[PDB]
């Protein structure tokens, strides 16, 4: 019945900064709140409890804070090992629930990235599968969110593709995402031009690739 | 040195039963609040349950998702923890951790018997996957560098690594030679309940039609092993 929501969704940082990501509960709950950490490919780990106090062998950087139904998480002079994903959860509830938030990464800041775009039709052997993938490759940008839309012949194409992003790069920190468009090898035989647009923070426009069948 | 170790995990048919294991090191699990939380590929943490104390009556209490269909029982005997799972279905595939938890006192006045309740040691994690799919290994397709395919001077060429199952695969380049500009996504579950992902990598348009792109494609599970030629 209690429902966390964590703000925002994803948070770039440079080591030294602080960050803060805010937890609001649909109803109040005191103090009852936990926030732990989550690094890819290694067990979570419990930061702080009743919404402000600090789990021991825990970091003071780390600090809770709130009451009722809004609760913060501030991470001070941000280190390394900080780049993690957090979540926060609700402990109120008698006949326990036990609710976590959604969860919000913090990853690494870089200079802002414009993805390099590019589209592949199916090739003629995949077509006798049966199937047709149309693959839309956006490579090395930098933040995290993109948006890609298909259309195909002006039609805006819904349920139908999914998209793969890959980990932050360690080296030069940035992500590169693959969205596939799956059709049948009848539909893709009978419309005429396929097109993923892109918007990317490192684009005041967005881009469209295009082609037609043939 | 508070250890946890989950086991059991692996491929189950829906509708079948399994039972997850955890066993605790270094501390005295006969005296603590035991639990278990999960967490579905591509979604966030999700708690399944835990279990009170023998000392205290041992009543287990489950998160919504999965009441009736799980029990959570404790041999403190062998400080081993069980998640005994029945009518899975195919939403219950996820990581499975076993959690040592606590409850600490509130202390304001008109709240004394209530505590703070938290899961204060993870273990790593045990994946279960539920699916009525068999072994199948990959289909591998070219994704052939064209003008489609070019940005200023860089061209990107690839292999699309198609409906295959269980995961995983693994791809590389010209036997490991090529690694520079390389990309391989992570996996995709498709509708049919078969694996699907891409490889890619981006060259210079000028090394199209004198290098060779060869991508390496295994799958384990199927004892299947693809080269596939990419040409532009």
């Amino acid at each position: 019945d209690i429902q966390l929501t964590q703000s925002p969704a994803s948070l770039s940082a440079s080591v030294g900064d602080t960050v803060t990501i805010t937890c609001r509960a649909s109803q109040s709950i005191k103090d009852y709140i936990n926030w732990y950490q989550h690094k890819s490919g290694s067990a979570p780990r419990l930061l702080i409890y009743a919404a402000s106090t600090l789990q021991s062998g825990i970091s003071s950087r780390f600090t809770g804070s709130g009451s009722g139904t809004q609760f913060t998480l501030t991470i001070n002079s941000l280190q390394p090992e900080d780049f993690a994903t957090y979540y926060c959860q609700e402990a109120y509830n008698t006949n326990p629930t036990l609710s976590f938030g959604q969860g919000t990464r913090v990853d690494k800041k870089r200079t802002v990235a414009a993805p390099s775009v590019f589209i592949f039709p199916p090739s003629d052997e995949q077509l006798k599968s049966g199937t047709a993938s149309v693959v839309c490759l956006l490579n090395n940008f930098y933040p995290r969110e993109a948006k890609v839309q298909w259309k195909v012949d002006n039609a805006l194409q819904s349920g139908n593709s999914q998209e793969s992003v890959t980990e932050q790069d360690s080296k030069d920190s940035t992500y590169s995402l693959s969205s596939t468009l799956t059709l049948s090898k009848a539909d893709y035989e009978k419309h005429k031009v396929y097109a993923c647009e892109v918007t990317h923070q490192g684009l005041s426009s967005p881009v469209t690739k295009s082609f037609n069948r043939g | 040195e508070v250890q946890l170790v989950e086991s059991g995990g692996g491929l189950i048919k829906p509708g079948q039963s399994l039972t997850l294991f955890c066993v605790g090191f270094g501390f005295n699990f006969a005296n603590d609040w035991m639990g278990w939380v999960r967490q579905a590929p591509g979604k966030g943490l999700e708690w399944v349950g835990r279990i009170r104390r023998l000392k205290d009556g041992a009543k287990a209490e489950y998160g919504s998702s999965v009441k009736g269909r799980f029990t959570i029982s404790r041999d403190d005997s062998k400080n081993t923890l069980y998640l005994h799972m029945s009518s899975l279905k195919v939403e219950d595939t996820a990581v499975y951790y076993c959690t040592r938890d606590e409850g600490a006192p509130v202390t304001r006045f008109l709240e004394w018997g209530s505590y703070y309740y938290y899961m204060a040691v993870w273990g790593k994690g045990t994946t279960v996957t539920v699916s009525s799919a068999s072994t199948k290994g990959p289909s591998v397709f070219p994704l052939a560098p064209s003008s489609k395919s070019t940005s200023g001077g860089t061209a990107a060429l690839g292999c699309l690594v198609k409906d295959y199952f269980p995961e995983p695969v693994t791809v590389s380049w010209n036997s490991g030679a090529l690694t520079s500009g390389v990309h391989t996504f992570p996996a995709v579950l498709q509708s049919s309940g078969l694996y699907s992902l891409s490889s890619v990598v981006t060259v210079p348009s000028s090394s199209l039609g004198t290098q060779t792109y060869i991508c390496n494609v295994n799958h384990k599970p199927s004892n299947t092993k693809v080269d596939k030629r990419v040409e532009p």
